[PDB]
């Protein structure tokens, strides 16, 4: 999937999620590539499973890219590796 | 000092951030206390998310004399604001037991008194007819037959001698203490009276097929304009039904019309020819035995 | 293009989604500085207003305007007659749905979307009424009928009627 496709599934689910809206979402947008819907619904659901270690509960900043690499993980690069174009 | 909302902000902003539901002894006496701020602050939003989180743990952790005793002052002190009281009736079921077992009468009969108060006040619900036979009911106490007759008085109720009633023994409600609602007497004449005329007026269409508007007026101690108002909330809460005629001044039962004739009112007619032939077959051998000796 | 698909939603309703595209078309004029006129921008916050309006939620009409990210300091007499309409919802009387008509009738009646949904609010708080009326028995003089309408008594059976 393209760039522009992947907001309508993150924006979606974030209405379901509680969040603050200082969120760093508008930044990882660009970092996503090569997801699909199954894989995208375990994103958010991460970012709520370690705010509660974290004894949080509305989702930081810190419960994003922190909960978002685990999920993530396919190959070490899936980012048109890297150079050699 | 005198501080009262800045000692609440301090609390508010911290406890929710301090403790990570580590040690809940100290945490769980805290939150009930941190509820209490928000009253005299006058927030009762504060206290209402609060109420929703150490509830349910409390109910799984074993009871404790002091910790339990809190809950029961603390919904009732929230209803201030809020001025339901048909939530806190359910809120005291459980202290009703509490003073009867592990408490003596000595406290249990002023808390017998507060109960009933808030079941005569409930607008509408099966779990009255559910709080009158209860567990320790007839005490033999005088403030308790005040108020169990009161609630069995709603169906013979006129409404003659309700203003009587109340200014002759005034427990519970025109001069109280615990639970005392309104800023002297305004509110006891107003919240009350509108109860039992939802009372009254459900038994009259169980009683009364057609009565007089003029006359629904004197029994319901209203008048034309105010009858209207009452009546038409528990058609809208879908309590009961009736026919109000406004030029005639005509108020009806108005029957529904769901029946269909045959299809249910002359289903009623079987037990009046089932008990005709068997009945008097087996008085047959009766009757010889009782002249043949 | 979200502004033009959100006005198919108002003759077919469905303002749950419909709310989304006016949305972020409301941050994306107000970041146009020059380009963007301050009448293309006040416009657009009526729709999301009105939109919210024909979605029956109170608590959101008032998170709009009150809120400086939402509103971004945007204020005339059309926006403003929004909020008569939204606390005459919440009352359920048309004493105030007509009461910032005749002040308002310059911005409010010059945008035909807002006067299409005018009749749309005029029924809609009009059949809530009725509703009140309705529920208890019938058999009640038209008399007494226009005093908890508001409105004349040729009117009242006008609008009656033709429901």
């Amino acid at each position: 999937r393209d760039r522009r496709e992947r907001r309508l599934i993150f924006g979606t689910i974030a209405s379901k999620m509680s969040l603050a809206p200082e969120a760093d979402l508008d930044s990882l947008i660009i970092r996503n590539d090569s997801l699909s819907g199954a894989v995208i619904a375990a994103i958010m659901q991460e970012a709520g499973l370690r705010a509660v270690r974290k004894n949080r509960y509305v989702i930081l900043q810190s419960d994003l890219e922190e909960a978002y690499a685990t999920q993530v993980k396919t190959d070490n690069t899936v980012d048109k590796f890297d150079f050699y174009k | 000092e005198g501080k009262i909302d800045e000692a609440a902000d301090i609390l508010c902003e911290l406890q929710v951030e301090t403790y990570g539901s580590m040690e809940m002894s100290e945490k769980i006496q805290f939150i009930l206390e941190q509820m209490e701020l928000s009253i005299l602050k006058g927030d009762y939003s504060q206290a209402t998310v609060l109420s929703r989180k150490i509830l349910k743990k409390t109910f799984k952790n074993p009871k404790y004399e002091s910790l339990k005793l809190e809950y029961y002052n603390l919904l009732v002190k929230i209803s201030l604001h809020k001025r339901e009281y048909l939530e806190v009736a359910q809120y005291l079921q459980e202290i009703y037991q509490t003073d009867a077992i592990k408490s003596d009468e000595a406290k249990w009969k002023p808390v017998l008194s507060h109960i009933v108060y808030f079941l005569v006040l409930s607008p509408y619900g099966n779990l009255q007819n559910d709080l009158i036979h209860k567990i320790q009911n007839d005490n033999n106490l005088k403030k308790l037959e005040s108020q169990e007759s009161l609630v069995k008085l709603f169906t013979t109720n006129e409404l003659m001698r309700w203003p009587i009633v109340q200014k002759t023994y005034e427990p519970v409600l025109n001069e109280d203490d615990l639970a005392f609602g309104g800023e002297a007497n305004k509110h006891h004449w107003e919240d009350l009276q509108k109860r039992v005329i939802e009372h009254n007026l459900r038994v009259i269409s169980e009683y009364y097929s057609r009565i007089t508007l003029l006359r629904l007026n004197e029994l319901l101690d209203l008048t034309e304009s105010q009858t209207e108002t009452y009546i038409s909330d528990l058609v809208n809460q879908g309590i009961i039904y009736a026919k109000v005629n406004r030029p005639a001044k005509i108020v009806n039962f108005e029957k529904p019309k769901n029946s269909s004739q045959l299809l249910n009112e002359w289903s009623h007619n079987v037990d009046e020819l089932l008990e005709h032939i068997e009945t008097i077959g087996h008085l047959i051998t009766k009757e010889e035995i009782m002249h043949g000796l | 293009l979200d502004l033009m698909s959100g006005i198919l939603h108002c003759e077919d309703k469905d303002y749950k989604t419909a709310f989304s595209y006016f949305f972020e078309s409301f941050e994306s004029y107000h970041n146009l500085t020059t380009h963007n006129s301050y009448e293309k921008a006040c416009q657009v916050l009526k729709y999301m207003l009105l939109s919210k309006i024909m979605l029956n939620l109170i608590d959101d009409v008032k998170n709009i305007l009150n809120a400086k990210y939402t509103k971004e300091t945007y204020q005339s007499r059309g926006i403003d007659a929004m909020k008569a309409v939204a606390e005459a919802y919440n009352n359920r009387s048309l004493l105030d749905f007509n009461t910032a008509l005749k002040q308002y009738e310059k911005e409010l009646m010059g945008d035909e979307l807002t006067r299409s949904h005018f009749n749309a609010l005029y029924d809609t708080l009009l059949e809530s009424n009725l509703c009140k009326i309705i529920e208890p028995f019938e058999c009640v003089e038209i008399s007494h009928i226009s005093k908890i309408i508001g409105l004349d008594t040729q009117q009242v059976e006008g609008k009656l009627s033709q429901m």
